[PDB]
C-alpha cells in the first residue's frame, strides 16, 4: 500500500547514508519505527553556531516521497528562519520539494541555512532585523545561545 | 494622541498618532521604531484584524489604547 511504498524508500535512503555518510550530520530511526527519525547537526564552521550540537526530529508521511518529510529542531537556536518551537522555514520542505531529493540533501540544505539565513522572508522578524542591520549583534547573540543550549 | 503596541516578546511600544491616521501609517511608525517592515506586521484590536485602508477613528481607537502586534507570515 501507500504505507508500504514509503517504507522501502525510507530503507533505501537509510542504506545510502551508511555507504556515503554526510559530513557533520547523522540521522536514523529513533526506535523500531522507520517513519520516525532523529537527526544531529554539528554547528557549521562558517557560522556563529560552531561548536554546538543540534538535534532534529524527522517524520516521514505515509505518502513519502510524494510528500515532503516533516523536519523540526528540538534544540533551541537563535535564527531568523527557525522559531522557538523549532519550526523551520525552508523551500525544500514545502513548495520546492521533489521526490528526487533525499534526506541527505535536506540536511545539507539546513546546514547552508545556518551559514546563510533568509531574512527577507523570516519566521522571526526581530531576529531577521538584527541579522540585516546589526550583523555583529546577530553573531554575538547566536554564539551565546549556542553556549547555553547546544553544549 | 498616544497609543500603545504590545509585542509577543512583551515589549510595549509607545507611538504618537492621530485619529485620522490610517493603519498603514501606524505600521510605518512601527517600522520607524522597531525596523520591522509593514508587510511582516499584523495588528489586532477589539477582537479584529486591523485592515490597511481604514483609519484609527474608523475602529474608534482612542488615547491610551493598546494594540497587539503579531506575525504576518508569507510562505515559509
Amino acid at each position: 500500500g501507500p504505507l508500504g511504498s514509503a517504507l522501502k524508500r525510507i530503507n533505501k535512503e537509510l542504506s545510502d547514508l551508511a555507504r556515503d555518510p554526510p559530513a557533520q550530520c547523522s540521522a536514523g530511526p529513533v526506535g523500531d519505527d522507520m517513519f520516525h527519525w532523529q537527526a544531529t547537526i554539528m554547528g557549521p564552521n562558517d557560522s556563529p553556531y560552531q561548536g554546538g550540537v543540534f538535534f532534529l526530529t524527522i517524520h516521514f508521511p505515509t505518502d513519502y516521497p510524494f510528500k515532503p518529510p516533516k523536519v523540526a529542531f528540538t534544540t533551541r537556536i537563535y535564527h531568523p528562519n527557525i522559531n522557538s518551537n523549532g519550526s523551520i522555514c525552508l523551500d525544500i520542505l514545502r513548495s520546492q520539494w521533489s521526490p528526487a531529493l533525499t534526506i541527505s540533501k535536506v540536511l545539507l540544505s539546513i546546514c547552508s541555512l545556518l551559514c546563510d539565513p533568509n531574512p527577507d522572508d523570516p519566521l522571526v522578524p526581530e531576529i531577521a532585523r538584527i541579522y540585516k542591520t546589526d550583523r555583529d549583534k546577530y553573531n554575538r547573540i547566536s554564539r551565546e545561545w549556542t553556549q547555553k543550549y547546544a553544549m | 494622541m498616544q497609543i500603545f503596541v504590545k509585542t509577543l516578546t512583551g515589549k510595549t511600544i509607545t507611538l504618537e498618532v492621530e485619529p485620522s491616521d490610517t493603519i498603514e501609517n501606524v505600521k510605518a511608525k512601527i517600522q520607524d521604531k522597531e525596523g520591522i517592515p509593514p508587510d511582516q506586521q499584523r495588528l489586532i484590536f477589539a477582537g479584529k484584524q486591523l485592515e490597511d485602508g481604514r483609519t484609527l477613528s474608523d475602529y474608534n481607537i482612542q488615547k491610551e489604547s493598546t494594540l497587539h502586534l503579531v506575525l504576518r507570515l508569507r510562505g515559509a
